[PDB]
């Protein structure tokens, strides 16, 4: 049963404004199960009028990130031992009790492109979105430095961006040296 | 000794090269390295794609009577960025996640010169090359805004001469007045405060938009277009179809 | 005309709790399944929740997705200078037949 | 045969027809 | 029916097939199977030779 | 040493019309490579740029 014998299709289109020096998110594709094939994104970018001439050069990155559903397990239950393993994760799946739960719509979620669900009136969107985007945003901060603040599963808003090069890196540097070497 | 040393300082360079050439698993993988033991691969995340561009310009000047005298005009900045990767097939599934981040100029403006801003001394290389320690790199060698107590704090402890290897600075000439040059505003690069903190991979929490006329609006206006075609094994099961009032009201089939 | 493409419509699995499908009981389902009121769109009052709109198909909401819209987090107010929005934002749920404009 | 205003358009499709629905399905089939 | 019989029927004999096929792990690997899952491989011993 | 170049740019409001208001836009590049002088003891080189 894990074989492809059908297809599915996504086609989202999406329009925002997201501050600069912030790691904004802007969409969320989600990957089942013995699931794969092609991802197509494309993003624009427009200033507002900036008075006067421009030098300095303006950068504007495009990441994207996959988080797998492994990860996000150990932020919803990180005291919990053994939380993130496959083979916890794959008995919960069985049990019948949904792994995720519906969460109240957040800046992340909303930003993501989710559209809500009316659940007695109220707003709601499962909580996987929150955990994958503070996992990713943890991912990015540790390739700069491995001993960077981490992002627990509380956040609810963007977040700023990672520098290219940090100082201490920039001269190559360290903060307390080995007495071995 | 000194076959144990220099073998447990080459080993210990070896154990460094693993936690930041494997990022996500320090002071755990090494560990197990040793004892000749592995990770579970499945649970990291890994990036997909990375695209970065530089945002062009355009200039539009004004032409009536004011505009011609002061000389007004403006800046129009915008990109494209797309990407076309496969998505990695897995058991459990993932969630992809996308980020646009625009970001200023990261180059220094406040650093004193190595050699200008120091006294001109004579340099004795014979003892220099008797210099393989960790010398300290104490504040007020890395910006001029820096307090009466913080200058004596070492920042990091590293390096011999290697605030010298390379310089690199742009911003204004100090003689400059920032009131001016308001219509040659090519002004916006990150002043962190430097020093303090200086492991940090963290933009400050309050970037200001000095170009633009509001600091606290967003500034750019992105549009996102994502197509994905995803095989499945779900079953997708069949299409009903439609009542027709003539059957079950004239009888055609009795 | 103006475009007619959907902007409020939940995402079908990430807008649900994430449950792990039996393949072999779907296989054993060639019947027409409820498609219930909230499935379409999020501007749903609170009794139509429960109605059902259309009564078709297995997961046959997710064979293909459209969406264009504006952000949630973005404020309708701005972009009055990129005002490129003009499209149909019928009720939808009440009247699923109807070929006919506003 | 009393209209004497213009009608509103026409959908190019309809939201049943837009998922392949139907109202009313048959006990037969 | 006769259609989702027919279907059950032939769909059973498969899942015969998997625990005979696929010894020590009766009962478990089926119901994974049906759910699109997998097993750990590395707990279960294997034969080496047989003379 | 160079001589900065000039391009006009003419007003097209009533007024300017009229009066046949413009402005005058100068501007020049300048740069050169040459070697250092390697000396004992070193010194300083300067640059000055004069209009």
């Amino acid at each position: 049963y894990q074989t492809k014998r059908n297809v599915r299709r996504e086609a989202r289109t999406l329009m925002g404004r997201f501050k600069a020096g912030k790691l904004a998110p802007v969409m969320a594709v989600p990957v089942k199960g013995s699931e794969g094939g092609m991802l197509s994104q494309s993003v624009s970018f427009e200033l507002d009028p900036i008075a006067g001439r421009m030098a300095t050069p303006i950068t504007a990155e495009m990441c994207a990130v996959f988080v797998p559903v492994q990860a996000c397990d150990a932020l919803k239950n990180p005291e919990a031992d053994y939380a993130g393993m496959t083979e916890i994760v794959r008995e919960k799946l069985l049990s019948g009790n949904p792994l995720f739960v519906l969460e109240p719509e957040t800046d992340v979620s909303k930003r993501c492109g989710v559209n809500p669900r009316s659940n007695n009136g109220l707003m709601r969107v499962n909580e996987i979105v929150r955990l994958a985007h503070n996992c990713a945003v943890n991912f990015l901060r540790r390739r700069r430095y491995v001993d960077a603040v981490q992002l627990t599963a509380a956040n609810h808003s963007t977040t700023p961006a990672i520098l290219s090069q940090t100082v201490l890196d920039r001269f190559n540097g360290a903060l307390d040296p080995d007495p071995n070497v | 000794d000194f076959y144990n040393a220099q073998k447990m300082d080459e080993l210990t360079r070896v154990m460094r090269k693993i936690c930041d050439d494997n990022p996500e698993y320090g002071e755990e993988m090494v560990l197990r390295w040793a004892h000749g033991l592995s990770v579970d691969p499945g649970r990291v995340p890994f990036l997909l794609a990375e695209k970065s561009v530089v945002l062009g310009r355009q200039i539009i000047g004004a032409t009536d009577t004011a505009g011609v005298e002061d000389g007004v005009k403006r800046s129009d900045m915008a990109a494209q960025l797309s990407f076309t990767v496969p998505i990695p097939t897995t058991e459990l599934g993932g969630i992809i996640v996308t980020f646009a981040c625009i970001k200023p100029d990261e180059t220094l403006s406040s650093q004193p010169h190595p050699i200008l801003a120091d006294h001109w001394r004579l340099d004795n290389f014979v003892a220099d090359e008797l210099a393989l320690d960790p010398q300290p790199v104490m504040a007020r060698e890395l910006d001029y805004k820096v307090a009466q107590a913080n200058e004596t704090t070492v920042v990091f402890y590293t390096g011999l001469n290697e605030l010298k290897k390379t310089y690199v600075s742009y911003g204004l000439c100090r003689a400059l007045d920032p009131n001016t040059v308001e219509s040659k505003n090519a002004v916006w690069q990150l002043e962190v405060p430097l020093s303090v903190t200086p492991e940090t991979v963290l933009y400050p929490a309050d970037l200001p938009q000095y170009p633009f006329a509001d600091q606290q609006a967003e500034v750019c206006t992105y549009v996102v277009q994502s197509t994905a075609v995803m095989p499945t094994p779900m079953i997708f099961g069949p299409s009903p179809v439609e009542q027709l009032a003539v059957i079950e009201t004239e009888d055609l089939f009795e």
